[PDB]
């Protein structure tokens, strides 16, 4: 790196809690100091709140100033609310349907082929669900997923391996279910 | 099933004596919009998202100075103590499976670390790549520590190996996250 | 029609002195 000199970090988090659509909505204000939340305001309390010591004065002077405070209040409207009407479409109701594909792979280097991946990427939202057939018949010990990867570009992706050392005549299907179809998409591999 | 939550979190830094800060929006952990600083605009993380909303970049500025100015209240409050170093975890995988000749990208994820400044270089065959390189900003953790991508387009071959070095006040040397076309899983 | 989203604004502290 370089330029040892001490750092000094303030963070300010206005997190919008929304649970089932907009049914209940949460404002929680949230003051941090050097990775130390110090002071918060949460809607459900209704005034500022000391997290540490260090944060008191500022719970102290800010709960002091009633206009404020009354902005506050009405913030799960004017902000929450507003903000999850302004990006609903694109972002609640966003759907990218996953791309699925099987290879298989080995849990040691040098060692043969003895998994079968199943990789589905590319989607949104996180909500999957994978499942192992082996000649149409579903393998359900020998499953491990990497459960949710989230590609910091809106898709995830996950793979599920299945551990197998596969056989001629063997047809294994992977088959996943996502809320961009109405009707679970289903890919084949043999060996 | 139907996602129950959704949180919708935005998300500002000011750091001395670097004089950096960030403003930011996260939806479920995905960025929704930054300001950039230097340039004074609003950069959606999605171009097409610009098409359905609009946030005025001036008044992002505006908490950054309020930011820095309580930030210098704090630090004189709790006599000048310094952050810890948080070092990060680094993962590098590929945003798709690894095809031969098949354009891919690899990610570089960098995360669980504290202060938002890093060094991210890719390095193919031990040599610096930039071609095609971007990274997103620093992106919040529910702990108050920090996430970030960076991003390398490449076309896999049996013979490249890619190293993703992070740099960090946290860290004794310099972390070398290997990645190469068929490791196995 | 772009819909603006709003912006909540951090509250300052007291001054020291």
């Amino acid at each position: 790196m370089g330029d040892t000199r001490p750092r000094f970090l303030w963070q300010l988090k206005f997190e919008c809690h929304f649970f089932n659509g907009t049914e209940r909505v949460r404002l929680l204000e949230r003051c941090i100091y050097n990775q130390e939340e110090s002071v918060r305001f949460d809607s459900d309390v209704g005034e500022y709140r000391a997290v540490t010591e260090l944060g008191r004065p500022d719970a102290e002077y800010w709960n002091s100033q009633k206009d404020l405070l009354e902005q506050r209040r009405a913030a799960v409207d004017t902000y929450c609310r507003h903000n999850y009407g302004v990006g609903e479409s694109f972002t609640v109701q966003r759907r990218v349907e996953p791309k699925v594909t099987v290879y298989p792979s080995k849990t040691q280097p040098l060692q043969h082929h003895n998994l079968l991946v199943c990789s589905v990427s590319g989607f949104y939202p996180g909500s999957i669900e994978v499942r192992w057939f082996r000649n149409g018949q579903e393998e359900k010990a020998g499953v491990v997923s990497t459960g949710l990867i989230q590609n910091g570009d809106w898709t995830f992706q996950t793979l599920v391996m299945l551990e197998t050392v596969p056989r001629s005549g063997e047809v294994y299907t992977c088959q996943v279910e996502h809320p961009s179809v109405t009707s679970p998409l289903t890919v084949e591999w043999r060996a | 099933m139907i996602k129950e939550e959704h949180v919708i979190i935005q998300a500002e830094f000011y750091l001395n004596p670097d004089q950096s800060g960030e403003f930011m929006f996260d939806f479920d952990g995905d960025e929704i919009f930054h300001v950039d600083m230097a340039k004074k605009e609003t950069v959606w993380r999605l171009e097409e998202f610009g098409r359905f909303a609009s946030f005025e970049a001036q008044g992002a500025l505006a908490n950054i100075a309020v930011d820095k100015a309580n930030l210098e209240i704090m630090t004189k409050r709790s006599n000048y103590t310094p952050i810890t170093n948080v070092p990060p975890e680094v993962t590098v995988l590929t945003n798709s499976p690894v095809e031969l000749r098949e354009p891919n990208v690899l990610i570089c994820f960098i995360d669980k670390f504290t202060p938002p400044v890093v060094n991210v270089t890719w390095l193919r065959n031990g040599k610096p790549v930039t071609t095609g390189v971007s990274e997103t900003v620093f992106l919040p953790r529910e702990d108050h520590l920090f996430r970030k991508f960076h991003y390398l387009p490449f076309l896999p071959s049996t013979e490249d190996v890619y190293d993703c070095r992070v740099e960090h006040w946290g860290l004794d040397e310099p972390l070398l996250k290997h990645w190469e076309f068929d490791a196995p899983s | 029609p772009v819909s603006k989203m709003r912006m909540a604004t951090p509250l300052l502290m007291q001054a020291l002195p």
